RNA sequence: AAUCAAAGUUAUUAUUAAAUAAUAUUGAUUUUGGAUGAAUUUAAUUUUUAAUUAUAUUUUUGAAUUUUAAUUUUAUUAUUUUGAUUUAAUAUUUUUAAAAUAUUAUAUAUUUUAGAUUUAAAUUUGUUGUUUUAUAUUUAGUUUAAUGUUUAUAAAUUGAUAAUUAAUUUGUUUUAUUUUAAAGUUUUUAUGAACUGUGAUUUAUAGUUUAUUAUUUUUAGUUUAAUGUUUAAAUAUUUAACUAGUGAUGGCACAGUUGUUCUAUAUGUACCUAUAAAAAAUAGUAAAAUUAUUUUAAUUAAAUUAAUAAAUAAUUAUUAAACUAAUUUUAUAUUAAUAUUAUGAAAAAUUUAAAAAUUAAUUUUUU
RNA sequence: CGUUUAUUAAAUGCGUCGGUCUAAGUAUUAUAUUUAAGAUUAUUCUUGUAUAUAGAUUUUUAUUUUAAUUUUAUUAGUAGCAUAGUAAUUUAUUAACUGAUUAUUAAAGCGUUCCAUAGAAAAUUUUAAAAUUAUAACAAUCUAAAUAAAUAAUAAAUUAAAAUAAAAAUUUUAAAAAAAUUAAAAAAUUAAAAUAGGGCAAGUCCUACUCUCCUUUACAAAGAGAACGUUUAUAUGUAAUUGUAUGUUUGAUUGGGGCAAUACUAUAUCUAUUUAUAUAGAAAAAGAACUAUAUUUAUUGAAAUAAUAAAAGGUUCGAGCAGGUUAACAAGCAUUAAUACUAAAUGUGUUUCAUCGUCUACUUAUUGCUAAAUUAUAAUUGAUUGUUCAUCAAAAAAGCAAUUCGUUAGUUGGGUUAAAAUCGUUGUAAAGCAGAUUUGUUUAUAUAUUUAAUUUUUGUAUAUAGUUAAAAAUUAAUAU
C-alpha cells in the first residue's frame, strides 16, 4: 500500500509513545498478572529512577498487592519469578 | 486551507413535561471541550434524580418518572433537568388543571406558568435579588472553627458559598 | 396558383430439416509402390474425444470442496427391412405485381367549414423536447417456477467440554434460474518471404560535357503542383524534380516476445492492432435495447462513509400487520418482513461567495 | 552524393580514437562502439556505472563510459539556443517584426568546437513567356432531347419565409405578428459534409528507470578424488514482457471537536493522548503491545504510445479568470459535428458632430495589431464565412537550448491530403407569351471622401474665407 507512516495531524508528542511511558505494572505476587499503565508526567519524566511501584487489586488473588512496572512485551511469568522456597513461622 | 467535520446534533431525546424511563438519554449535551480542550460548562446541569455522565454531559435519569426543565430563577440561561419520581401525582393533576381550565375555573397564575414564573418568586421572597446579589465577608463565610466543635453550628461547609436558585 | 382521398392476389410444380435411438467403424470420392524397396512410421506413468449421486469437515479468512454401490451389472457413444421411428420445424423456387371522392389568391384529411397540433422513443442527473436513434415494408429479435392435502417425524445451545425444568412452528424434502447486443484487448497453436524487408542473386539493347577509364549529364514511368476526391485507381492522369547503381526490383534463406531494419516504433500479401483459428473476458457503474391498451390506494429522501461510489440510513417497493386518555359523534399511512447500482431541492423567504452561479436552504414537482 | 512511411544538419559511409580479441582466421587484423570526412584546434574538474580489488557487499576513479549546475579557457554568439524582443547599434527599403555587419555577460552554445562551402533555403540587385496586382478580356474540347438507371442522405411535413420577445444554448422552437408556383444555376440555413480538434470517465494498451515483484538461462557457495552436463543454497538484474503510479477541491487537503441563524460547500476560524476495527505474529486466566489517505479491501513510481476502444460531454460562450499609461481590455470551468486566427471574395442592421459623413494603397512579420512611408491618411459596434488559400496554430520526421534518473516535457525552424452529383428552404435568372413601361406592392441601384486651375483672394487680419463652374474618379436600365 506505500503510506506506512500517515501525515494527517501527525500529533505533536503523544504520550503513548515515549520511552517508557507505557509501563506493565506487573504484579509482584507472580501470578503473571498484569495492568498496562501508562505513566503521568509525575513519571513521565524521570522524577523516579526507581522503578515505579504501585498497589492495585490483584484480580487473580482477590487481594490488594504490589505492581512493579515492567516493559509491557515480554512473558508475564519466566523461570526469574520464581521465589527461592523458605520455611515459613508456621508449622511444626 | 482545509477540511471540517460535520456538527452532530445534541438535543433532547425525551419530551420534556412527559415520563421518563432511566435507560433514556434525557439530553445529549454538548461536552463543550471548545476545541477537545479539557474545559466546559454543559447547557442544562443535572437536577433532581438526574446523573450526569461525565465523559459526553449526557443527562440519564436516575429513577422513572416525569421529566422537567427548571430555568433558574437568577439567570434564564442556566437550566436543570428535573425528574419527578411520581407520575400519577402530575397526570392526575394535569387532568385537572386542564379540565379546570376548560371550564374557564383554572387560574393563570400557577407557579407552572411559562410567563408568570417572574413575577411569581417576587409574590413570595420580594427581596431575592438582595439575597443572592449580598456579598458575603470571609468572617461569616467560615464561621468560627470553635463554633463546630462546641457544636453550635452543624457543619461547617466553607466552599458551599454560591447561592444556585 | 392549385388539390384528389383510394385497390388484400401470384398458380404450379414434390418424400428435406432438428433432437432423439446406446448393434459398425483403421483415416470417403480411382487403380501404392510400378527403380524393386529404404523414399506409404506417431509410439513415452499428468482432469485425456475416458465427462465424477450429498449442505460436514478442512482451507492462502472470502470461488477449494463429499469418499465403491453392489466387485463384467444393465449410464450405454447409437439403423436397416413402419416414405425407419418419433416430436418440433416448412418450405423454395418458376411468373406473379391493376382500379372509380374534397380548391378557384396558399396554414395541416373528413364531405358542414371553422376549431384544432410536441412525430416518436430514449435523454429529462428538472444545463427541465438539452441536438441521440428511425426512409419504408415484411420476417427474425432478450427465460428469476405467483400453487405446498390423508402414511411422517424437523424447530435449539457453549468459545469448549458439556449442559438442555428452558419452553415453539413448517416440509413424503421443496434446490437447478438468473437479462439482450456491443469493444479495444487477452492468452492458446495453426498459415504467409509471389507484396516488402534484409541475406543472396545480371559481369557491356540509345545521348553527352571534360585532358580523365573518374566526371557534366539524353533521361517517357517514381521528392513537386494541378486534376481527381465512392475518382478511369481503396492511388490514377498531367507535370516539376531527380536520374550514371563492379555492387542489385530478383536463384533459396530467415516468421510472430518475433524475422528484417542505411532507425521512421517503419514494413514481414492490399490499415502490423500480422493473417487464420478458439473462447461466451470485461461494458451498470451516465453506451443501444429489454415484446403482451381499457388500470383501481398515496409520498420522495439528502444523514454515517468512500486511495469516490454495486454497499447504510431516509426514501420507494413487494407481502403482512394491531384499533391506548387527550376532545369534536372531528380527523388521522403508523408498522413489521423482505426487495433496493442515488448524494444535491422550481418561484419564493434569506445565507455564504470577485461569483460572473454554485452553495446552503424548504413546500412545490400534472394521466 | 548514398538513403529513408509523414523525407530532413533523419540514419549510412572513409579516416582518426576507444575498447575487445593470439586454441578459428591475419592485433598495422577482425570483431564492438562513439563520432563524423577536409582544414585549425581539441581547455578546467570530478561524488556514480565500469575496470582492478583482498570471503562480498561497503570501500576505491591510469586509460574507457557518463558527468562539470561557476566547467567555460579556444572558439563562434539572438544562433533551428527555454523568456527577455522586432536584442542595441549599423547599413538596406519611400516604409526593415526582413537579412547581413560590428561587438559580446549567450536565462544554462562551447571544444567535436570553428573554419572553409556546391547544385538547397533565405536576403539583396537585376532581367523575365507563363492571364502576377492594375484587368476585365470564350479560340479550343466538356448540350438539351431520345436510351440505359446507380450513390451518399431520408421521422415528417403544405407551409416554409421574414420581423420581435424568450428560456435553459449557438439558435430552434413556442408565441405574437406578418405573406408565394415548376426549370436551371449559385452555397446563406437545414448535417453542404466528410472527419479532425478538444478535455473528462471507466477499460485496455505500450515504453521507461535507485526505490514493487516469479517462471531468468548470468555472478558466487556447496555436493560429487570436482570428467565438464545437474541439484541446492544465498542472491534477486528493468536484460524482467506482473501490477500499482488516487481521491477530493484545481497544486492543497484526508483527523475529532467547536464557534459562527443546535444550516455548512470546505464557508470562515481555530484546537488536541480525543484514541487507527480485523486477520498472522507479540501477551495464556480477568490484564497487552505493532500499522495501514485514521472506515482501514491490492503488491512501486513515471511517460502521450501518433495511445486506443465504448461513451458522453468544450478552446474558440445567452455568464467567469491572470500579466496593456494605475483603472475601462487579450482572454486557462457551467452550452455543443456551431468541426482554428488571418487573408481573398462577398455582404449586411446599427450608431456616431455643422450639409452630409464614412472607398485608402503599401514595407517588415503573416502575426494581426500596431509601429511608418506616401502632401493630408482607413469611424465605431454587431452577425460572417463550410464558397478560396493554409501562412499560422498541428498528429515520433527530425533538431537546438531547456526540465527529466530515464521514457520524455515545454520554447524555435524546416516538413505535414484540408474533399462529395444541391434534395428542401433561399435567392439570381427563366417559363418559349405581348402592337401598349408605370394607378397601388416593391427595389443591386444612388451624382464626392487620392484636387486641380479658374473666378471673388476681397470680407475679416497678420493671413485671408463662402453658392457655383470646368476638369478629374467614365457610364447610363421598364415583368404582363
Amino acid at each position: 500500500r506505500l503510506k506506512k507512516r500517515m501525515v494527517g495531524f501527525i500529533p505533536k508528542v503523544i504520550p503513548r509513545k515515549i520511552r517508557n511511558n507505557m509501563v506493565a505494572l506487573r504484579s509482584e505476587a507472580n501470578t503473571g498478572h498484569m495492568e498496562g499503565y501508562i505513566k503521568t508526567e509525575a513519571e513521565r519524566l524521570d522524577a523516579t529512577g526507581r522503578k515505579l511501584q504501585k498497589t492495585m487489586w490483584d484480580p487473580v488473588l482477590q487481594r490488594y498487592t504490589l505492581m512493579k512496572e515492567t516493559k509491557v512485551r515480554g512473558p508475564f511469568l519466566t523461570k526469574s519469578n520464581i521465589a527461592r522456597k523458605v520455611d515459613f513461622p508456621v508449622g511444626a | 486551507q482545509a477540511g471540517s467535520p460535520r456538527q452532530k446534533a445534541k438535543l433532547f431525546h425525551v419530551i420534556p413535561g412527559t415520563p421518563v424511563t432511566p435507560v433514556e438519554k434525557l439530553k445529549e449535551q454538548r461536552r463543550r471541550f471548545g476545541q477537545d480542550r479539557y474545559s466546559r460548562q454543559p447547557e442544562y446541569r443535572p437536577g433532581r434524580n438526574v446523573r450526569m455522565d461525565p465523559n459526553t454531559f449526557t443527562l440519564y435519569a436516575t429513577t422513572k418518572g416525569v421529566m422537567t426543565i427548571r430555568t433558574s430563577r437568577i439567570n434564564p440561561s442556566y437550566k436543570w433537568l428535573d425528574v419527578e419520581p411520581d407520575i400519577q401525582k402530575v397526570y392526575r393533576s394535569r387532568c385537572m388543571r386542564a379540565a379546570l381550565q376548560a371550564r374557564g375555573k383554572a387560574s393563570m397564575m400557577v407557579a407552572g406558568n411559562v410567563h408568570y414564573r417572574a413575577e411569581l418568586d417576587h409574590v413570595t421572597e420580594p427581596h431575592w435579588r438582595e439575597r443572592v446579589m449580598r456579598v458575603p465577608k470571609a468572617t461569616e463565610r467560615f464561621q468560627d472553627p470553635n463554633y463546630f466543635t462546641r457544636g453550635l453550628v452543624p457543619s461547617l461547609r466553607p466552599l458551599s458559598r454560591y447561592s444556585y436558585e
